């Protein structure tokens, strides 16, 4: 406190003298047991114990002294009571650097966001709000005269509350004389319009129809004639037609909104002055004309504050004159016409109101507008999580004590304890104010008090609460006496988007509303339930304010094209001519076509042509991002499509992505696993680098892989220091831009589920603040080239906050068809070898066109042939297409998906073509011609899709798989009656072979009978190692999954085992396994080398491969959010291929370092499904039983080597093992899991 | 059965007043029954017959049980003397609990001003208000003094506290705790375990309500000038009265129980005071024109009374009472405060212009108030009492539930007997999935579908589990526990259903809603999309209505090339059995009319429960400019006879010289289903 401030010394001498006494001797005890750190030497200092109490006593003391002061500062400037300790201590010694406190002023004030000063700030020459609005002061004040903060900063309040005051009072005198016309000059309108603010212009238009009305309501009470309403409606109708021509036009945003606030009331007026001619109202006192709100000028007061009084019905209040800059006009439906009758009933009778409704209907905000309308600061307290309790009794203390209003947003969702609490303060302070409204009460001398805090504090006759309620649950019991319920059941949402478009300048804004309403109904109801649907009325505005954009975009397009030309250019001529409906159908599609899915896009166009028929959508096509999208996807071998051609629907996602990009700052891919997000979003980057020339990094920053604080950063609970967090250091390295990171497009992807535990720091970036709030008290600004983006899976963990925040386009499953993924496959094939290592890796960067490098190797000429001979098989109507629709029919131990059946038949097919190597290399004499080349591929081709589709099925559904195969193939398959076809290998020759040749019936010694390291070969063992020699050349996270002791860690060692290349590292999970396990075992049985590319994590035994195995992928428990974190991280250490440090924070990349997991199967009890995410990449094997014969085989071998011991014996070898198995097979058919979760009966036994 | 067609003077006992008094003998039985027996069987007799009299039937059981006089001490007013002076431990605490709105202090108050032993009143939520109850409670542990807490229910933890501490006492004889308090699930179970609980009522009646309210109101306030204001005040309470009253009929009276209380009461005083003092600058006397009577209508229509309301039809209702009272012609020596009490008699208001002369008027009301008081109909009593009946015979059930493996599993066999098996799917053709019926239909069979198979499944594995062949998991568990008890199920909620529903019903319901499924997925099958807009669906059966009533809307819009925007529903009711239907109308079947009945296409009030409407027309057609007509009246048409869920409002025209204020009055509605 006393060393980050240097005017705080200043204001406590006595204060900074003790703790800077207490400091010295502190620092000298410090460096005394610094010496000497041993504990017995500490506790034979001579008299540390009474020195020490002494230190707690007076730190103590100055700790509560320093409470004394800040509560005197908060209680001489009420507004201070609305910003935290920390804060204040930040303004209170910052004095000299006044350009410090530009960030607190939006807590005080209500639209004050900055002052304007001198040139060497000592005086405050005005304020300035959020948009740029500024108001300059009628006598600015002077911070050299008032130093201290207290004075200067009250009297800048004062100063700009009378300042209002007379800048409102100049403007009613100028629209006086704009009134009393039958024809007012748009230029002096606008003139008018711009000169003065528009909370000004609003309130100065307000008084003027108010007194024009009771002029005229007086005159015909004498007269009796409705003469002179008929002339109040004719100018309010001749002024909304100006406003009308003016916003057709080109005009500044703060213009833009003044007039759409002018035009938002006007239509009000007019509606008001309509009912009021039918009405036939003669005299003024008539209830028809006091119900509505009315404002009364007065410049003669003396006080400013009591210039200006507003009295609807009963109740009268004067203005506040709080500036509140340019806020959101509400369009004065008669739902809240009856709010605001109803709220200011309650406020005449000193009784807060209590709107109760669903959400949406406009509770908050119509409160905050009745609010802004009186000109009273009006605070709105979101009840949701993010609820600071702690500061709430300060909070009420200065709305006690300034006279600012107080909303909750949703009352009911408070806890119980914090909805008491909140209640009882609430209850004391409606008492307080209550006790306003006795007659006997004088009123020379009222000092109304509350007690809050401990403490007595006058309550403002002004101030107000209102507590905001929504059913499905009512108020407290306590505060049913003393407030008044209103329901807010259903807004009116035709006249909202009614006034809205006749805002935007839709000339056919009626029926466009009539149109536009029951067709977001329809877009609610019929439409699939979706959690990022937002149907509400916040929707449907943001989608009429992007309409009246894109009318007005066309407008100045039309305009642009006409001055190119030869032709005059008249704005109302061409706002005539152009068709509304098809904007407001354009907009509507552009906001939300991208948020759905892929079977209700059909539905929408239905639904929209009926309620809007016979108009159509033409998309915009970007013809240069379409050709960079076209190039660049080239480049990388992906498939490119326009429109109706295969792929068209993934480029229309990645379009409908770089509008969001371009809207919004944050923005969500919520896409199901293996849809061609991560694709999209790459080929994006890529694509606005080429185009734009501006250099595309991106950082993609798993959140689940590591802890929040990790994430975030934490601060040290003793010595303060402040550690950054992962995002928080990248946040930081852009800001800074040492190395121009400014001038490059930031896209920071999460690539992770969406929990509401890691976005509740997001909360504040994805706002409009862009801003990143720290624990240490650090403010970090996103800068404008920086996009946040999430690629999740789902929202179904995801709070309402995080999505409403931020754009979305969702990529359904259906965008990424089987016939692109074919087409990179066999282009990958076609062009990326596999021999090599490091080398003609980098070069294909290097190589634009790669010409001349065609024939480089041998591989590259046989992979090329290869696919050449497997392309008819891959076509849309091919073998593969119709074995893949098949199997997805078929049941599958794991839940199945299309990528990873695709991955595995593509590793199996790159291995095919490896071996061909092999055997070319092995036979240099005679290669391998194209026919036998032809033959080997299409053998292994189906033997290939036969272990991938039905490798995670059971036995006889492979064989279903297999006969399924073989009545829709054409190639030559074994034509042995009654053998699986999965039986039978391929070898280097086209034709078959059957596995069983490969197993030999090997003669086990009489010792290790039954040693763990003893394989008999059998069909299974023989096939599955095979199978892991082929998913472990290509180097993936294979993953085996079966029946307790069926074989799979031990096929998987002996098939391990046969490559002296790699060791395993046996790693057991649970439910508590955490990455923490990983991070130990990588720093065991690696090391970290700092490669100059950057830092990269290998083994220490130079040459060697390393293998982890985790024996039980499924045992790590979900979280309460599901998406188990060390899978998480294995997904992104496998995908991304590499993890970002705890402490570094530092991309590390691995290098020979594999993932090969064991699991059981989900059924079984405690085992956790696996995520697709993390599911894609691995290819998946079923190691069941061996059944009879297999367990026939082996252990008879095992009862020979048994009894050789024996030479008599030896002869009972079959018939005992016969025996074994029989018995074995009963006790397994006997004993099910059904009965006893213990009777498993494994081949362990 | 047989006995019904062999008496002929049933008639006269169906249709009587009170049938349960005189039951005819109606059962065959080989002895001679006795007292008891006939009490018993006479019950079930009217229980089948005469529901709404079995309130009355159950008091005559009693009587002739336990003696006739065993219900008469309760109709007695309570006496605090001898309960408090005896029969209470001095540690006990008298929990005083009462109906929200309604006080009991003046009772104990009373009782020691008879009693002539001093007692002090502390109100309890502030701490200062703990502090002193805490100290008058010690002063009279030793001074033996009474002690009334005031709303102790806002304090349930210092309830507790209090609680312990009552039990470590060692209270004097002549000390006494008196603890007022409402009606609230928040207080402990502890303090009501070891207090005598006594429950204050308010008296019903609308001459108890207003004698009530005028005595709230303190003389000098309605005394004060003008002398208009104790007529307005007595329009005010007479309102207040009918209102709070005709929340007890209710969904019929008021669409949901609103908290029509004395916070209300005292806005709208204090609103008539503040507009009668405006508009009579202290004039002695002003003309009933001069009256604000729109200030007033206005402030009770929108803030004072229809803040609370939030259903549009309630808030019609509201506006029609207050624009039949608070009028000019109310000050009329001849003025109707209701209409048609007993067809002949109409209650007029008082010729007095003094609040004692109200008060005395007030107190001559006959004590035989009939819900047509209240613009009700005269029926609706029947169905209260009927209501009251179907609960007490299911509060005793509740109480009779305090081995049944056999007959859960018997109750699950028979379910699944009566259920149907499956649903198909509708095909989708690439012709039929433009017909936005077919769309509907295709998603009311696909989710009905997903219901039925998860409750088979789950009814089956029922089966099994009652069969000791299946384990226990926790859905499992908590199903059973659920059916055995009779709540529906959670799961099976996936469609909106009345409050309050047995399984039974529900299973029934259920059945229905499959069957007509199967019907229409049968006819789709059969003719492809034609049938599909020729067929009779029931409203009720149909888990989304409005989704249905947005289908036809969107089919008539398609087929016609109208856009949707543009049209409006005209509602026919055909009597004819299988009656032509035209290109954009659609057959509506199961609709019931509560409190009227339809001829021609033409609403006439009726004193029947409800009125089934043959076959009902949906027809949309362009909308039209032309001014709706004065003898037209528009009709809610609630889901069910909850009358929670608001689906579409039709309209009708009324028959020969009917007010549609008395439609508005007597709740009358369409029901999809009974
Ligand atoms: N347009 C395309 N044309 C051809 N192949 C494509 C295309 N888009 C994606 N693919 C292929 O399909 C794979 C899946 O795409 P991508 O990796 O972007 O998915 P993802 O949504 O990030 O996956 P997941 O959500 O499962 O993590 C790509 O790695 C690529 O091999
Ligand atoms: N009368 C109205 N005029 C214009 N917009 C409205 C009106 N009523 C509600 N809205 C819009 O509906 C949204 C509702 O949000 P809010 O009022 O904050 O929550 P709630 O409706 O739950 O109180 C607001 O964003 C507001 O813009
Ligand atoms: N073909 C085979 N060759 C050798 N041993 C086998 C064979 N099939 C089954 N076994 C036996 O089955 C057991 C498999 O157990 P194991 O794979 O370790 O279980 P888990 O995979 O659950 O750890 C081994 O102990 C092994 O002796
Ligand atoms: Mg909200
Ligand atoms: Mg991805």
């Amino acid at each position: 406190i006393f060393t980050g401030s240097a005017d705080i010394k200043h204001l406590l001498p006595v204060e900074t003298q003790r703790f800077q006494s207490i400091s010295t001797e502190f620092l000298a005890l410090m460096k005394k047991v610094s010496k000497s750190p041993l504990v017995m030497d500490v506790l034979n200092i001579q008299g540390v114990q009474r020195s020490l109490e002494r230190l707690a006593d007076l730190l103590g003391k100055i700790q509560k002294a320093l409470g004394e002061y800040l509560e005197r500062e908060r209680s001489s400037f009420p507004r201070f009571y609305f910003v935290g300790d920390e804060d204040l201590l930040e303004i209170i010694g910052n004095s000299k650097n006044v350009a410090k406190l530009q960030k607190h002023f939006k807590k005080m004030f209500a639209g004050v966001s900055s002052i304007i000063l001198n040139e060497d700030n000592s005086v405050v020459l005005g304020i300035s709000s959020r948009e740029g609005e500024e108001v300059m002061f009628k006598t600015p004040v002077s911070i050299t005269e008032h130093p201290k903060i207290n004075e200067w900063l009250t009297l800048v309040e004062k100063e700009m509350r009378v300042t209002l005051a007379k800048l409102l009072a100049e403007s009613v005198t100028e629209v006086e004389i704009f009134g009393k016309a039958t024809s007012i000059d748009p230029n002096t309108y606008i003139t008018w319009i711009d000169k003065y603010q528009a909370q000004l212009v609003v309130l100065s238009a307000q008084i003027a129809w108010s007194e024009n009305v009771e002029t005229a309501l007086s005159s015909m009470g004498g007269g009796g004639d409705a003469a002179p309403l008929h002339s109040v409606l004719s100018n309010v109708e001749v002024t909304l037609n100006v406003l009308a021509d003016s916003v057709l036009m080109e005009q500044p945003p703060l213009r833009r909104r003044k007039l759409e606030h002018l035009i938002t009331e006007l239509v009000h007026q007019r509606d008001v002055t309509r009912s009021l001619i039918k009405s036939k109202i003669d005299n003024a006192k008539s209830f028809e004309w006091l119900s509505q709100m009315r404002f009364y000028f007065d410049p003669k007061q003396t006080d400013v504050l009591q210039q200006l009084s507003i009295q609807m019905a009963n109740a009268k209040f004067n203005y506040g004159f709080e500036y509140l800059g340019v806020q959101d006009k509400l369009v004065q439906t008669p739902l809240t016409d009856r709010c605001y009758l109803t709220m200011t009933q309650a406020l005449e009778a000193r009784l807060g109101g209590s709107p109760f409704g669903p959400a949406g209907t406009g509770k908050t905000e119509s409160v905050k507008a009745l609010g802004h309308q009186l000109g009273r600061f009006v605070l709105v307290f979101n009840c949701d999580e993010t609820f600071d309790f702690q500061a709430m009794g300060r909070i009420f203390v200065g709305l006690c004590q300034v006279g600012a209003w107080g909303c909750f947003d949703e009352f009911n969702r408070l806890e119980e304890r914090m909805l008491s609490a909140v209640s009882q303060q609430v209850q004391c302070i409606q008492e307080a104010l209550r006790e306003h409204s006795n007659p006997n009460y004088d009123k020379t001398s009222a000092p109304i008090t509350c007690e809050l805090l401990n403490k007595q504090v006058k309550v403002s006759p002004d101030m107000a609460i209102f507590i905001t309620m929504n059913p499905g649950s009512n108020l407290p019991d306590n505060l049913k006496k003393l407030f008044r319920s209103l329901a807010m059941t259903k807004p009116d949402r035709q006249l909202i988007a009614q006034v809205m478009l006749y805002s935007q300048g839709f000339r056919t804004a009626e029926v466009l509303a009539n149109k536009i309403v029951p067709f977001f109904k329809l877009c609610d109801e019929q439409l699939s339930s979706q959690s990022h649907y937002d149907f509400g009325l916040r929707a449907l505005k943001s989608v009429l304010v992007s309409a009246g954009n894109v009318k007005r975009e066309r407008i100045q397009k039309i305009k642009r094209e006409k001055e190119e030309r030869g032709e005059a250019v008249d704005e109302g001529e061409i706002a005539e001519n152009l068709p509304e409906q098809e904007i407001l159908i354009q907009s509507v599609c552009e906001t939300m076509v991208p948020k759905l899915v892929a079977e209700d896009i059909p539905l929408l166009f239905s639904l929209l042509s009926d309620v809007f028929p016979g108009v159509q959508y033409h998309r915009g096509e970007m013809t240069a991002l379409r050709e960079e999208l076209k190039k660049v996807c080239q480049e990388m071998y992906l498939t490119y499509g326009d429109g109706e051609e295969v792929g068209g629907m993934w480029v229309e996602k990645v379009l409908q992505l770089y509008q969001i990009t371009q809207i919004n700052h944050g923005l969500m891919m919520v896409g199901p696993s293996g849809s061609g997000k991560s694709m999209a979003w790459r080929v994006l980057l890529k694509a606005l680098e080429r185009l734009e020339g501006v250099e595309g990094v991106a950082h993609i920053i798993d959140p689940k892989a590591i802890s929040k604080d990790h994430l975030y950063g934490t601060l040290d609970p003793n010595t303060r220091e402040w550690t950054d967090g992962l995002f928080t250091h990248v946040l930081r390295k852009i800001i800074d831009s040492v190395r121009g990171e400014l001038q490059k497009r930031q896209w920071i992807v999460f690539d992770g589920d969406v929990d509401p535990e890691w976005v509740e720091n997001l909360n504040s970036v994805l706002d409009d603040n862009k801003l990143l709030t720290l624990p240490n008290g650090e403010r970090l600004s996103l800068p404008p080239n920086v996009r946040i983006m999430f690629e999740v899976q789902d929202l179904k963990y995801a709070t309402l906050a995080t999505v409403s925040r931020c754009g979305m386009v969702w990529f359904s499953e259906d965008v990424l068809s089987t016939d692109m993924i074919f087409n990179n496959f066999l282009a990958r094939l076609r062009s990326i070898p596999l021999d090599e290592g490091e080398d003609e890796a980098q070069r294909r960067r290097k190589g634009k066109e790669d010409e001349g490098e065609e024939a480089a190797s041998p591989m590259l000429q046989i992979q090329r042939d290869a696919a050449t001979i497997m392309q008819p098989y891959f076509t849309s109507n091919g073998l593969v297409t119709k074995a893949l629709e098949h199997a997805f029919q078929l049941e599958h131990i794991m839940d199945l998906t299309r990528l990873r059946c695709l991955g595995s038949l593509f590793s199996m097919l790159h291995q095919a073509c490896r071996n061909v190597a092999q055997y070319n290399a092995n036979h240099p004499d005679f290669p391998m011609q194209i026919e036998q080349l032809e033959r080997y591929i299409q053998r292994y081709l189906v033997y290939a899709i036969l272990w991938s589709l039905s490798g995670d099925s059971r036995l006889k559904m492979r064989a279903e798989l297999g006969e399924y195969i073989r009545r829709i193939t054409t190639v030559p398959l074994p034509t042995a009656p009654n053998i699986p076809i999965i039986d039978y290998e391929v070898s280097i020759s086209g034709e078959w072979s059957p596995w069983q040749a490969k197993v030999p019936q090997i003669e086990v010694e009489t010792h290790k009978v039954a040693a763990p390291d003893v394989v008999v070969p059998t069909l299974d063992t023989v096939r599955h190692e095979a199978l892991l020699y082929t998913w472990l050349a290509e180097h993936k996270p294979l993953v085996l999954c079966g029946p307790p002791g069926s074989g799979k860690t031990m096929t998987l060692f002996s098939a391990l085992r046969a490559l002296p290349d790699m060791e395993v590292v046996g790693l057991n999970f649970s439910s508590a396994t955490t990455p923490e396990l990983l991070l130990k075992t990588f720093d065991h049985y690696c090391e970290y080398r700092r490669t100059p590319n950057g830092v990269v994590l290998a083994p220490v035994q130079l040459g060697k491969w390393l293998v982890l195995f985790c024996d039980e992928i499924n045992l790590p428990d979900m979280d309460k959010y599901g998406t188990q974190r060390v899978i998480s991280f294995i997904r992104q250490m496998v995908e991304h291929g590499g993890f970002y440090r705890t402490s570094d924070q530092t991309w590390v990349k691995l290098e020979r370092i594999q993932f090969v997991g064991a699991c059981n199967p989900p059924t079984d009890p405690g085992r956790k499904p696996l995520s697709h995410r993390f599911l894609r990449h691995v290819p998946v094997v079923y190691v069941d039983y061996p059944g009879p014969a297999s367990l026939t085989q082996i252990y008879g071998t095992f009862n020979r080597a048994m009894l050789r011991l024996i030479p008599s014996l030896r002869t009972y070898a079959e018939p005992l093992t016969a025996a074994m198995v029989e018995f074995y097979t009963m006790s397994q058919e006997r004993f099910t899991q059904d009965t006893q979760p213990h009777y498993i009966y494994s081949p362990r036994e | 059965i047989a006995k019904v067609q062999a008496d002929e003077q049933f008639g006269i006992w169906l249709d009587s007043s009170s049938p349960e008094q005189t039951v005819p003998y109606l059962w065959s039985e080989e002895t001679p029954a006795t007292p008891i027996g006939q009490a018993i069987h006479r019950l079930l007799l009217i229980q089948a017959f005469r529901p709404d009299r079995l309130l009355a039937m159950a008091h005559m059981f009693v009587s002739t049980n336990l003696g006739e006089s065993f219900m008469s001490i309760m109709e007695q007013p309570l006496d605090l003397t001898h309960i408090v002076g005896t029969e209470v431990k001095p540690n006990t605490p008298v929990l005083m609990c009462s109906v929200p709105g309604y006080d009991a202090s003046g009772h104990v108050e009373d009782l020691a001003a008879e009693q002539n032993t001093q007692i002090t009143s502390i109100a309890i939520g502030s701490a200062e208000g703990f502090n002193q109850a805490d100290k008058a409670i010690n002063t009279a542990v030793k001074s033996g003094r009474w002690v009334m807490l005031k709303n102790v229910h806002l304090a349930p933890g210092w309830l507790m506290q209090l609680e312990k501490k009552l039990h470590s006492l060692q209270p004097h004889a002549c000390f006494r705790l008196f603890l007022t308090m409402e009606i609230n699930p928040k207080v402990p179970v502890n303090l009501l375990r070891a207090g005598r609980i006594f429950v204050f009522e308010p008296p019903p009646g609308v001459k108890a309500n207003m004698l009530r309210t005028f005595s709230s109101i303190p003389v000098s306030r309605i005394c004060k000038s003008p002398n208009e204001r104790a007529r307005l005040y007595f329009l005010l309470a007479w309102f207040h009265a009918i209102i709070q009253e005709r929340l007890r009929y209710a969904p019929l009276g008021w669409s949901k129980k609103y908290e029509f209380g004395e916070s209300d009461l005292r806005s709208a005083c204090d609103t008539v005071d503040t507009w009668l003092d405006d508009t009579a600058k202290g004039r002695q006397n002003i003309s009933p024109d001069k009256i604000p009577w729109s200030a007033l209508k206005t402030l009770m229509a929108q803030s004072i009374y229809g803040g609370r309301v939030d259903n549009e039809f309630d808030q019609r209702l509201l506006n029609t009472f207050l624009e039949r009272l608070f009028t000019t012609r109310s000050f009329d020596s001849e003025f109707k405060l209701a209409c048609k009490v007993d067809g002949h008699k109409d209650i007029q208001m008082p010729d007095g212009i003094r609040r004692e002369e109200f008060v005395q008027w007030v107190e001559l009301l006959p004590d035989t108030q009939t819900p047509s008081w209240l613009g009700l109909p005269n029926n609706a009593e029947r169905v209260l009492l009927t209501t009251q009946g179907v609960d007490m015979i299911s509060k005793m059930l509740k109480m009779q539930m305090l081995a049944w493996m056999r007959t859960l599993h018997t109750t699950a066999s028979n379910w699944l007997h009566l259920i149907p098996q499956t649903l198909s799917h509708l095909k989708r053709t690439v012709e039929n999935i433009k017909d936005p019926l077919f769309r509907f239909f295709e998603r009311e069979v696909k989710m009905g579908a997903k219901l039925l198979q998860d409750v088979r499944q789950d009814l089956a594995d029922v089966v099994q589990v009652c069969e000791g062949k299946k384990k226990q998991t926790n859905y499992l568990r908590t199903l059973i526990n659920e059916l055995v008890k009779g709540i529906l199920p959670r799961s099976w909620s996936h469609y909106t259903v009345p409050a309050g529903m047995t399984v039974i019903q529900w299973v029934s319901d259920f059945s229905e809603r499959i069957k007509q499924l199967q019907n229409i997925s049968l006819a789709a099958a059969s003719g492809g999309a034609k049938e599909l807009k020729n067929i009779h669906v029931c409203l009720g059966g149909l888990f989304v209505p409005e989704a249905y009533i947005t289908a036809t809307r969107q089919y008539v819009a398609q087929a016609n090339s109208w856009s949707l925007e543009e049209l409006c529903l005209e509602v026919n009711v055909t009597t004819s059995q299988g009656a032509t239907l035209d290109a954009c109308s659609f057959g509506v079947t199961g609709l019931k009319l509560q409190g009227a009945t339809c001829n021609n296409n033409k609403l006439s009030l009726s004193n029947a429960i409800s009125t089934a409407l043959p076959l009902t027309q949906l027809r949309w057609v362009k909308q039209t400019n032309t001014e709706k007509k004065a003898s037209v009246v528009t009709l809610p048409v609630y889901l069910n006879f909850t009358r929670a869920d608001l689906i579409f409002t039709v309209d009708f025209e009324i028959a020969t010289k009917e007010d549609p204020r008395s439609f508005y009055e007597r709740g009358v509605a369409v029901l999809c289903t009974e």
